């Protein structure tokens, strides 16, 4: 106890020179976020007026369709399979690694692999999000920086490494609490005291968000309005929502790894058959990101349309099984990308579909299918990656439906607690132990 | 879709009186609500989730139960609660509501004010006539009311309206209406209303003639 | 706050017509609208309800087409469509906007109705009479007046004095019926040293024919 | 050695289900427990409304009435402290953390009773202390019960029941449950070793103690300060100016509290009686100021949307603040039962709306609005005293409901951390705990 | 969006109007709305603004009491009153909704304006003279007609051409104050063929004067 | 308060050309606006934020520059982009506009096509005599007319009137009227109608006579 009076005198007191850095590293993840995204962007832009110009001939617009997407494909599967191969995937439990000093953060070869490898996939319209890029380069960002000063001492190495990953998932989404909350939560070494500055993952995520704001502003990625309430006698339905989740997460999580079992098969580790396969599947989107536009791409375009509730019954179970289909095939064949951007769209369907079910079960509750929408939009992110406190800052800042938060909590402590009681672990930490494992192996 | 039935379907107390009303319903219903409409008004949320006063509605007033039978309480009734109360869930759906029970007060007595009204001359520029007859204010509210033309009783040509009991005072009035021709009206001249009720053995007649 | 209804009044047996309430002095959006009926003299029942966006919309076990709820949010308005009217249709109708404690749902505050009245009957507005205290004048230290509404149709009339700045001291009796036509009397009470020194006038009010009648009481002299 | 991560990592949030079934128990009841501290308070004031209803008349009674029963009920609760439980004096905040740290004692046969009693005394009495204070100490020592009651075994279940025990009283003291669980992980927890606490059991708590306060309390809030306007880009600089202002002022307030502590301790020796005394005539003054400027006085919830609004005189500000610095020492210093978070809600607002008022007429071209600058600062007292930002937002942003004012509001918020930090102030809890701990060592 | 600005006209001097901008399309509150004028031919001068709640109202280094800004927030409407018009306030007005970027702010979205014309010139109707070309009518290619509305008070007139189906080919003039009467002149031309053979007419309205003719150009005998 | 000078008051440019006004504050500002305006059209929002375009506008489009100095410029101007444009500031209160500068479509040189017209008859039944004379689609702009009773040379009754560039053929356009009392106007035959214009040394004449 001695020493506790002498530590409780001196808490809070991070050194100057590690604040001044997050600052930069902050504002670098920032303005490279936006370059990612401003990219990504114009690509499938030209994409589009690509389409226009063989706006005749039918096939040979599929065909055309179906080509570029492979080929921007291919260009960022092999660019990792050569230069970096610990881009593929999320690139998420590589910075938890790293973090807990099991990996490199060889940004030299990552930077300049991922920002491309991402361009490629994500420019083409597969189904994976901007996280994954974003935050791995943003980890790459905070490691080089600190290099490049040779600034000393454990410290300062897991604080700029986390706050770099932090702003880099802000800027993906717009969502400055998420980040700080993403590292505390899930990122930060889950077993033993680490000494990382909370006081500078702000510094860096306030930076990184105001580089995103001076850029992107006047247009939100989710726009759903200001939905009705939740009375009382309504939320044991968010509860019967958080069973499905979470009886369904780990579901998921065994297909997401079987899937990279299964996958790795059609190529041995071939960095030919491998890229081939990669143009093959990303050449499947660029196809449906034309003829069933809601299977395809990263799903922020649908998270609106099925929360308003204009789809059919029908085309909801379709574009779920569909999605179910896709998101494996682009996440398990290890392309460069991120798995939260797909999952936000998968829950949002499920949701809407429960909702809708809700709906005319209950005429008397008065409900609006678009509530549960936004209970499960964060409930994959909490039965899958199993870390719902995120997740739901996260739904809240992008839906700003701040009168929801009873339904959102009990929907995802309903996951997070059924997918614990049928064995479900959380998808990151499940990754990063095959990987350490088969390092060791 | 569950059918609400309320109990004392007119009811009738002393204000001091502790009053009770009633609810039963078909299946079980929950968290129901109660309605008061005051007379010739719209009504006006009372009590809601079965058991909760609205804003301003007196501590006077209460409610509880559970299952498919549900009671509205006045714990001391006054004069002011005279009104038809009804009984209401969307426990299930269609909502639905009560009949009703309509709730009279008792009073002390209270005696007729009677006037009467010569067919005003632009009723008889159309050729009709209009003896006109109010009895205001008194309880209780059984009360006869008789007609003389020339000491001589008439029965045709006579209509007659109640109003509802009275929301602050209690009484009841009455208005009876005598209409003939610009000929049947020029014919006579003893022109007489007539009234017995509990508070007089003797009618309260009156009248006036044309001259 | 308030609701305000109107468009009631005489249908044809078998025709059909649209009663509109008017909101005013809440964000009339957010709010699930609804109408209630009483038919002559007996209980309150729902016709149905819309929901804010205009995009859910359940009535009452009814039929085809018998009503259609919809609503205008940018006029801040309710509507109501009874088609193909029988006499089951003659009544008071509410609309009425809802809402709930813990979301069991209740019926927050009501309109002031309209009265639909199914008959192949015609519109005949009000003659009044002027009643005043006759020949026999003897007066005492309150006065009784009174207006003679005769032979109108359909119901209501509705009946103030002193445009309601007379609430004290008056009576209005129920109309009575009397082969397709309608009559009821008012009677106002007054001290005797008011009138006739001062003014007193009576405001009939017809409004299934926008006909007003504002008969001012005067001596029998 | 990175052999056992791999173990630990297939392993990951899989808490024992007995201990998360038992914060589901010890939420419920720091929830329903809160709803009735609530509701009694309310009653309280209530009934000295009332009471001055009776004496309408003669003004000097009026004043004496209004003295008395607050210096009445101020004394219970001194006393009722003083006595039983010396420990439920002050917030009860830094007592949590020292038992979460295994060097204080959870004693909640004393304390549950004492606090609850004790505070509903100070508050009923209108005095400047916040329900947090009192929800948050009895929400621990519901835990602590429920754990020896059940004799749960282990370091885990007495760390997570002892901290989804805090978690719950916190979100219901403010209806405020992301407060909640945020408070625990920056705040509460051993801030230099590694800890047995599992997140998903305070979540379990902090639910059900949040339907327990909602059940009772709904369709009204604490604050309403409606939707206010945007922060434009180029408008940002001038919160970062707030923020400076607040983090010098942090420590300064910080300074303040704990010199009241002594220089009011030596008012009474420690002696039980010119204590309980004491207390009378601080809880006396503000039921006085409760009737005569009543923004002086009280928990602050009620000025903040009317300072919001911007309905102040820019005078009168400087008054409530001036006058609010003094009666929040006063009550806090003191050692009544009672937290110091909503007064410094209440602190921060007052500051807020002024700095914005300047500002709104310094650049008319900006298209400012003093009531943002409000918002920003709402929280900003609670970053450079309290030393917890992320905390003070996500609050500030639960009751406020203005998500587009969260790039301001951080902004205030971590420029005042870091300039309280570099004008040496520290987290104002982690101080009191440390002033605790060591005058316990200091009887050797 | 649309913002429509009414209520211009013809004030005397030194006596005053409420000019008035009526809103719809977008959510009125939100923003701020600005008023901003044109003195014809010269500057835009910016007169003033109102916030969403009436709490902050900013005027242009201006006289005293010369501009009242007001605005109705639930019948979306703005308001401008100027007073003791002198000459000066002689000009185009319009109302503008303002946003931003960055936050250095700019006019959104403007309306079309009214005018307002101060003058003690007094309310007069035009006379329209049909043009039919020379005594010897000199028929070519295409052949030139028109009219001359003159010596009405104060603009606007409008002038088109057989119900305005004659569009490509027409000018109209600017209108010229002189001895404060005002003047102008429309000219269409048409191909050689037509005319005198298929109905050629000008359609001049001065409301104003509350004046409708329709002049039928035809040819001198 | 912050006077913005604006660069050419007027200029003309040919369909397809890098054209460049100024924006020249009196003091420093920071982001200014553009504002487009077509004749008897309400001002449309052009560039923001210095650079930024209003959603909407073609791509040829873009100012720029700061401190004292900006500029819009259009690359490649067109048909669609004779207006007049007006940069405005909001960087200090209270905020200002421009002097305007006004574009002008340049183009092919073009002939008066000149029309005399002989006091209506309907005017006549009045009075007054006007004789008209349109000058019509011209360029370029600067144009001179000179009317003659009798040979005479005449100024008085003479109001003059151009139009602004038609939007369908870049001409201008220019009626004058002469108006005399009636008599005055017979008193004499001819009136002629001489006009000098740029594209030829001696005028256009043109005229008519009464009898
Ligand atoms: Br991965
Ligand atoms: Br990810
Ligand atoms: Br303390
Ligand atoms: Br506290």
């Amino acid at each position: 106890r001695r020493q506790l009076i002498r530590q409780l005198l001196e808490r809070d007191k991070t050194p100057l020179a590690i604040l001044f850095m997050a600052a930069v590293v902050g504002t670098l993840v920032g303005l490279a976020a936006v370059a990612f995204d401003k990219g990504v962007a114009w690509l499938q832009n030209q994409r589009m007026g690509a389409l226009v110009h063989t706006a005749d001939n039918y096939p040979l617009l599929l065909t055309v369709a179906f080509l570029c997407s492979a080929v921007l494909a291919m260009f960022g599967y092999f660019l990792v399979r050569k230069y970096a191969p610990e881009a593929g995937g999320s690139g998420i439990p590589e910075i938890e690694g790293a973090l807990e000093d099991q990996r490199p953060v060889r940004w030299w070869r990552v930077l300049p692999v991922k920002f491309f490898g991402g361009l490629g996939t994500l420019g083409g319209g597969m189904v994976l999000g901007r996280e994954g890029p974003t935050v791995q380069i943003g980890g790459n960002i905070g490691r080089m920086v600190l290099d490049i000063f040779r600034l000393k001492g454990d410290e300062a190495r897991h604080t700029l490494l986390a706050t770099g990953a932090a702003a880099g998932l802000a800027a993906a989404f717009n969502a400055p609490l998420a980040g700080i909350l993403f590292i505390i939560e899930e990122m930060r070494p889950q077993f033993r005291y680490t000494l990382i500055s909370i006081k500078a993952v702000f510094i860096g995520v306030i930076m990184s968000t105001i580089m995103y704001r001076i850029f992107n502003h006047e247009v939100a990625l989710i726009d759903v309005g200001k939905l009705s309430d939740a009375p009382l006698n309504t939320l044991w339905l968010y509860l019967i929502l958080g069973i499905i989740f979470g009886i369904f997460g780990p579901i998921f999580n065994k297909w997401v790894l079987g899937m990279q079992d299964l996958l790795h098969r059609v190529h041995g580790g071939n960095i030919t058959k491998w890229v081939l396969m990669g143009g093959a599947i990303g050449g499947l989107c660029g196809l449906l990101g034309f003829v069933a536009p809601a299977t395809s791409g990263g799903g922020f375009n649908l998270i609106p349309i099925a929360t308003a509730g204009n789809f059919s019954m029908g085309m909801l179970v379709f574009i779920f099984v569909a999605r179910v289909i896709t998101t494996l095939l682009c996440f398990s064949s290890g392309a460069p990308g991120g798995i939260f951007a797909p999952m936000l769209a998968l829950g949002t369907v499920l949701g809407t579909a429960f909702g809708m079910v809700a709906v005319e079960l209950f005429p008397q509750y008065h409900l609006e299918a678009g509530t549960f929408a936004i209970a499960g939009m964060g409930a994959l992110l909490a039965a899958s990656i199993r870390a719902p406190l995120t997740g739901i800052i996260l739904v809240l800042e992008m839906t700003d439906n701040y009168q929801l938060i009873l339904p959102m909590i009990i929907t995802g402590l309903g996951a997070t607690l059924l997918a614990q009681f049928t064995g479900g672990k959380p998808l990151l930490s499940a990754i990063l132990a095959r990987t350490l494992a088969k390092q060791e192996a | 879709d569950i059918v609400l039935t309320q109990s004392p379907a007119i009811m009738s107390a002393a204000p001091g009186d502790k009053v009770t009303m009633t609810c039963s319903a078909s299946s079980s219903v929950s968290y129901i609500h109660w309605y008061q409409q005051k007379s010739g008004t719209s009504p006006k949320r009372w009590i809601y989730d079965t058991s909760k006063l609205t804003s301003g509605v007196p501590v006077r007033f209460s409610g509880s139960g559970s299952g498919t039978s549900y009671s509205l309480t006045i714990n001391t009734m006054e004069a002011e609660d005279a009104a038809t109360y009804y009984c209401q869930q969307w426990s299930s759906h269609p909502q639905t509501f009560g009949g009703g029970t309509k709730l009279e007060i008792l009073r002390a007595d209270a005696a007729p004010t009677v006037s009467i009204f010569p067919p005003s001359s632009e009723q008889l520029t159309s050729g009709g006539a209009s003896v006109v007859c109010f009895l205001n204010n008194f309880y209780p509210k059984d009360i006869n009311v008789k007609w003389k033309i020339d000491g001589s009783e008439r029965q045709n040509g006579v209509l007659n309206s109640w109003t509802d009991q009275d929301s602050k005072d209690s009484t009841y009035s009455m208005s009876s209406t005598l209409t003939l021709t610009k000929d049947e009206y020029e014919r006579h001249n003893s022109y007489t209303c007539e009234a017995t009720h509990k508070t007089s053995t003797s009618p309260i007649v009156k009248s006036f003639n044309r001259a | 706050v308030r609701l305000l209804e109107s468009g009631g009044g005489l249908v044809q047996p078998g025709g059909s017509l649209k009663l509109s309430c008017a909101a005013s002095g809440f964000d009339y959006s957010r709010y699930w609208m609804s109408w209630v009926r009483q038919a002559p003299g007996k209980g309150l029942k729902w016709i149905g309800e819309i929901n804010p966006v205009s995009s859910t919309i359940n009535y009452t076990p009814s039929l085809k087409d018998k009503f259609i709820i919809s609503r205008d949010n940018a006029k801040d308005t309710l509507y109501l469509q009874i088609s193909k009217v029988r006499s089951e249709d003659t009544a008071l109708y509410y609309c009425a906007r809802l809402y709930y404690g813990y979301g069991y749902w209740y019926f927050d505050v009501w309109g002031a109705g309209t009265t639909v009245t199914v008959s192949s009957a015609k519109t005949t507005p009000p003659s009044v009479y002027p009643l005043a205290p006759g020949s026999a004048a003897a007066a005492a230290s309150m006065v009784t007046l009174g207006c003679l509404v005769k032979g109108y149709f359909p119901e209501p009339v509705t009946v103030t004095w002193n445009s309601g700045s007379l609430a004290a001291g008056v009576h209005t009796f129920p109309a009575v019926l009397q082969a397709a036509l309608y009559t009821l009397s008012s009677s106002v009470t007054v001290p005797s040293s008011s009138w006739p020194s001062e003014t007193v006038t009576c405001n009939v009010a017809h409004p299934a024919s926008s006909t007003k009648v504002d008969k001012k009481i005067v001596p029998r002299a």
